[PDB]
RNA sequence: UAAUUGCGAUAACGAACGAGACCUUAACCUACUAAAUAGUGGUGCUAGCAUUUGCUGGUUAUCCACUUCUUAGAGGGACUAUCGGUUUCAAGCCGAUGGAAGUUUGAGGCAAUAACAGGUCUGUGAUGCCCUUAGACGUUCUGGGCCGCACGCGCGCUACACUGACGGAGCCAGCGAGUCUAACCUUGGCCGAGAGGUCUUGGUAAUCUUGUGAAACUCCGUCGUGCUGGGGAUAGAGCAUUGUAAUUAUUGCUCUUCAACGAGGAAUUCCUAGUAAGCGCAAGUCAUCAGCUUGCGUUGAUUACGUCCCUGCCCUUUGUACACACC
């Protein structure tokens, strides 16, 4: 059996607490050794920009955001468990990133 | 008294700070009264502290002000000039200077010569635009005598060579004896010329 | 009685270093001295030009000692203040590389610090044998 | 802190390089009195001079007074280096100059007068006493007087 | 101020309308059935319906109140 | 024909509008400042505070 | 045996520990703070309740995060709190009221975290509430 | 300089052209069977202490 | 430079009977009392207190305070 | 009541929007889950000082245990709770206790109906109409200008100094950003007085830059109250960096010159607590260029807890010869 990680990062905090569940839940379903999900802190990917598309008025400034959370997940199995685990989360929003 | 010791050796001279009555590690609390009757419960002395520097919440309400040990509200009025706006640490030693030379001119408690330049400087009658002529209360009179004391330090060491400290100092023996030298007196003494001359 | 340099804390231990260096003889000065800011951002040589390269070193091994290895960006970083601009709003300008390496190599060739496996300087068994001595004197002599 | 007695030998207000230098500063500022000497050359030569920098320029000697002025007068050769001078490959023999006299005028007027006699954009501008360093002329320096 | 609005009010009045035989003067308890027996939409809303009930039904010890 | 272009405010453009002015180039969007207004949601930068 | 303190954010780590009387605020004794005129504040959680008092406890503190003055407060705070959460652990909760009873009552927000925290600025003037100042004519 | 202390008792309520003044019933502390209104510029509140130069002044409201 | 700058000394019995009428010593007291200039006010300070009657309350710098013996 | 928020009253009844509710964030939680991308201890290996074994340090694949700090998921927590007083009968309000937090808990985001001849045709391959369209008003290339200076105005930076300047020494943040078609953030070594150069290195990032060793600040000294060692405008000379290209100086660095300015007239701005003010930092624009802005944290006051006097706003009553609505 290989060591592996796999790196969940995405907006959508449900879909990523989803498959992050999904994957432990499919490690103790096989009772392997995981080292539990680490949870990457959100980066705020703040962006502060003028309202008005010229120069008139009253000197508004608008901050929009874009919330980058991530979980890293490294555990043991073998091929076909590291394909199965890589092959049943495809939730749509969440990257899946699986290094050895 | 006391003299025990431990790991981490700490000074006796701290060591001596509660064993008998309490006090700053060089000024009593105990021996300070205010020479009056209706500046009691505003000029706060009896709690003691070891330090003018109580990071404390005093302005949220109305009259916590009362409460805050009147050495930190004289040193949060030297916390001023807009270039010495914060440098906290900057205003506590002048104080520290200003009490050792007040202890050094006529001791007199330092801390009890403070109380009695506040207690002289605070102006009881005043005037209001409507000018009439009202009375003082004694949250503001204390106010109006620690930014008299205060401003009249500011502007004597302005441009001169001696220090903030020591000018504190005498404006604070001079208000204390109640002289007509200190800036403190004179200005609380003009605010009462014209009090019975509005009425 | 397991008395280090962490006893004595910021100026005491620090004159009493730049004196034993002064005293040891060991110069190991660049010839700077007298010429020198010790900075880009200052405005002024250093007042005393007899010594304070030795306040320098001093400070450097003390500042070695406290931590892990230290390099000549972290000491320009460290010793840089702020600079008057003129007209222009104070900003840190680091402090002069030149002075920092020197030192760096003065203390290395004196034994006090030695290259790091990980990069900079980290000090030397010697160098926290000294340290500790003359911690452990300043204490003696004053508390 | 010591016997300062001296009776009669204590300079006031002294002369130095066609200079006027008051004896009742520290030497180093003292010195930056003279036109083409600041802060850091002063204390500088002041310090290659093997002189006293902590007391005043009116008490330290009549002699050692002339070896600030010749260390003064000759930076280069009493080991002061090139990017310490005013004057460095000035514009006509390459030595490196420090002008410090009634003299760093002269050098400046000669510096304009060949700018605005090849008629260059700088010695037009000095000509007519407008700012020479593209600064804005719109809103700054307008009555200087 | 502190002024409940009618959304709280209306609600804490139907709470004990129906609920009278139930939550007590106290505001836990009276928060822990609101969870069971009313699907408030936060936390916040359903802290202000439980504190308004449980001064309503302290006042009512008193006397009836109106409505 | 052309001179150099590879930087300053005539190297880059709007990916949208292809203006010159206003760039927003955090993170590499490189969209016009009121492009980037019109979809932002799109993109996924929301207003939270 | 582990606690906390904070003023803005400024945290100091403390443990405290069966030991003898050794009180480390970051390597150094607690007489090394070096505010040099805050080094009675530091002091203050110990002269309240017992001077020596301790051949029994080691305090060990280690702090980050904020400002000299936050630093002084936090590490002020961290040891009266473990202090506090070693009597009550370990000796008994009679002397954990007790003592607790002088460093309240004192309170400097030696048991109680400040919750000030600095406010946001907004757009249109630098700082939460400065405005820019603004013109007519 | 004749020495005259009061007591406010009750605080009767703002007054003066931007509100700075406060008047208040206040009773003298020797002959504590006597009541007079005073008008005050500083912030005070019942059981505080006033100081007044000439003891007997009706106030009335500051327009 | 205005006023006693380096000698102070056609009246040096002013080191020792100046003790009487101000128990205060400091930096700008010796550059008041026509005696001292700051220049070396500081050092004259360090001299009395080395060998003297000055007796220091503490070792602050940016200030000075100083008493008689007693 | 902050509120057309409610108690109520009642030719209205029952509703809708806005307010509130809501969402984000900042406070606490020795509660759960889980962490060599966060950390802390007990053993290992292990330099120092002290030797009854302690102190501080080291050990980025060296051992185990844990989650207080940190992180972020699911949740808890406050609801003005309790207790008094005041409340026309109530909505509420005022204190104290408890509480991490009692002002809508702090800050925001969102935010109605009607409008304005408000701004934007120079954001748009949004656009009607008009003009132009091959000596073009399209587009591109070189050069210049947008910055140009008798003067007036607005936003600001730096100061007028000793609550300071300058030298050493002490050596504390938080929000963030960063290059695989490639040159971005750069540690470390070396050279240089500096700016900077050069040889490597880590990092596509809680991993490295970076603990962003920030500045104000603190300590100890020099200066000594004078346009001074305050102030740094103007200018001269040189050394570099970015760029195809620095002249009208892009900027940085060194030396020199060292102006006004001695706290500012009439006027006038912003602001109530971690706020004002001081202090710097990151991001944006960016090849280079902050005295700008957007945020961030460090130090941290005074004063008030009111009023309708000024300037305005909301509701009601009232008068009008106003309706472009008192300009
Ligand atoms: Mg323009
Ligand atoms: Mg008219
Ligand atoms: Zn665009």
């Amino acid at each position: 059996i290989i060591k592996i990680r796999i790196t969940l990062t995405s907006t959508k905090v449900k879909q990523l607490e989803n498959v992050s569940s999904n994957i432990v839940k499919n490690a103790e379903q096989h009772n392997l050794v995981k080292k539990g999900p680490v949870r990457l802190p959100t980066k705020v990917l703040k962006i502060s920009t003028r309202k008005t598309p010229n120069g008139e008025g009253s000197k508004t400034w608008e901050t929009y955001e874009m919330r980058i959370h991530k979980r890293y997940i490294d555990l043991e199995a073998p091929v076909q468990i590291v394909k199965r685990i890589t092959q049943i989360t495809i939730e749509p929003g969440v990257d899946v990133e699986v290094v050895v | 008294f006391t003299p025990v010791v431990l790991a981490t050796p700490i000074p006796e001279e701290v060591q001596q700070a509660q064993t008998e009555i309490k006090l700053f590690n060089k000024w009593s609390f105990e021996e300070v009264e205010v020479k009056d009757a209706s500046l009691v419960d505003y000029v706060q002395v009896r709690q003691p502290i070891f330090v003018a520097h109580t990071a404390g919440r005093y302005a949220n309400k109305r009259f916590r002000k009362a409460q805050c040990p009147i050495i930190e509200r004289l040193t949060n009025s030297l916390m001023m000039n807009g270039r010495n706006n914060g440098k906290k640490l900057k205003a506590v030693r002048i104080i520290k200077h200003t009490l050792d030379i007040i202890n050094v001119l006529t001791d007199q408690n330092p801390i009890q010569v403070v109380v009695d330049a506040i207690t002289n400087t605070g102006p009881r009658e005043d005037t209001t635009r409507v000018r009439q002529a009202v009375d003082v209360s004694p949250l503001r009179r204390v106010n109006q005598a620690i930014a008299l004391l205060t401003i009249g330090a500011r502007e004597a060491a302005f441009r001169n060579i001696k220090t903030i400290a020591e000018t504190l100092a005498e404006e604070l023996i001079n208000a204390a004896k109640g002289s007509s030298t200190s800036y403190a007196i004179k200005k609380k003494d003009e605010l009462e010329r014209v009090a019975k001359s509005n009425r | 009685p397991g008395v280090s340099v962490r006893d004595v804390a910021a100026q005491d231990f620090i004159n009493a270093y730049a004196s034993f260096l002064q005293r040891q003889g060991k110069l190991e000065v660049p010839g700077y001295v007298d010429i020198v800011k010790t900075s880009s951002g200052n405005e002024m040589p250093p007042q005393d030009a007899e010594g304070w390269f030795y306040k320098r070193a001093a400070s450097v091994a003390r500042h070695i000692y406290m931590r892990k290895q230290v390099g000549v960006g972290k000491l320009n970083k460290l010793y840089g203040g702020a600079k008057s601009r003129g007209v222009r709003p104070y900003k840190h300008i680091d402090a002069s590389g030149s002075i920092n390496r020197k030192v760096l190599q003065a203390l290395e060739k004196i034994g006090i610090v030695e290259i790091s496996p990980k990069g900079g300087r980290r000090i030397s068994e010697n160098g926290q044998r000294d340290l500790d001595r003359i911690a452990a004197q300043t204490l003696e002599e004053d508390e | 802190s010591l016997v300062v007695q001296e009776q009669g030998s204590f300079q006031h207000i002294l002369r130095l390089l066609n200079t006027n230098v008051d004896g009742n500063i520290k030497i180093v500022y003292a010195l930056t009195t003279i036109k083409g000497v600041g802060r850091r050359y002063s204390n500088l030569v002041c310090k290659k001079a093997d002189v006293d920098l902590h007391k005043r320029a009116g008490e330290l000697t009549q002699e050692e007074l002339e070896r600030i002025v010749q260390i003064m007068q000759n930076p280069t050769h009493y080991k002061i280096p090139a990017w310490f001078l005013n004057r460095q490959n000035d514009i006509t023999d390459g030595k490196d100059y420090h002008t410090l006299a009634n003299n760093v005028e002269s050098k400046l007027r000669d510096d304009l007068e060949r700018l605005k006699k090849i008629r260059a954009h700088r010695g037009i501008r000095h000509f007519w006493g407008l700012r020479v360093r593209g600064q804005h002329t719109k809103t700054t320096g307008r009555r200087r007087a | 101020g502190r002024v409940r609005t009618k959304t709280v009010k209306r609600a804490s009045k139907a709470l004990i309308e129906r609920y009278y035989p139930k939550l007590t003067l106290d505001f836990q308890t009276n928060k822990r059935l609101c969870d069971e027996i009313a699907t408030i939409q936060s936390k916040r809303l359903r802290n202000k319906i439980a504190g308004y009930t449980t001064h309503l039904m302290k006042r009512i010890q008193k006397g009836p109140v109106r409505g | 024909f052309s001179h150099p272009r590879r930087y300053g405010k005539g190297s880059r453009q709007c990916r949208v509008c292809s203006s010159h002015t206003g760039l927003i180039r955090k993170y590499g969007l490189n969209i016009c400042r009121q492009c980037f207004r019109e979809k932002a949601n799109d993109i996924g930068f929301n207003k939270f505070r | 045996v582990q606690t906390f303190g904070k003023k803005k954010s400024a945290t100091a780590v403390a443990h405290v520990k069966a030991g003898k009387g050794l009180i480390k605020v970051n390597g150094s004794p607690i007489t090394l703070v070096e505010p040099e005129i805050l080094r009675f504040k530091v002091y203050e959680p110990l002269l309240l309740v017992g001077l020596d008092k301790f051949s029994n406890i080691d305090i060990r503190v280690r702090v980050t995060g904020g400002g000299h003055v936050s630093q002084v407060y936090a590490i002020r705070q961290a040891i009266a709190k473990g202090l506090v959460a070693y009597h009550q652990k370990y000796v008994d909760e009679q002397s954990k009221n007790e003592l607790k009873k002088a460093f309240t009552s004192y309170d400097r927000t030696l048991l109680i975290a400040d919750s000030r925290r600095p406010e946001p600025k907004k757009f249109g003037g630098k700082g939460a509430r400065s405005r820019f100042q603004k013109s007519y004519r | 300089t004749p020495v005259t202390l009061a007591k406010v008792i009750k605080v009767l309520g703002r007054t003066g052209s931007r509100g700075g003044v406060t008047q208040v019933r206040v009773e003298f502390l020797e002959d504590t069977s006597r009541t007079i209104v005073r008008n005050v510029k500083g912030p005070v509140r019942e059981n505080d202490i006033l100081v007044l130069m000439e003891s007997e002044r009706e106030a009335r409201r500051l327009r | 430079a205005q006023h006693a700058v380096i000698l102070d000394q056609e009246k040096y019995d002013r080191i020792l009977k100046e003790v009487p009428t101000y128990r205060y010593v400091s930096v700008s007291v010796l550059v008041d009392r026509l005696k001292i200039g700051g220049s070396l006010a500081r050092i004259a300070l360090r001299h009395l207190e080395k060998e003297g009657i000055i007796k220091p309350i503490s070792k602050h710098s940016k200030q000075a305070i100083y008493t008689r013996a007693t």
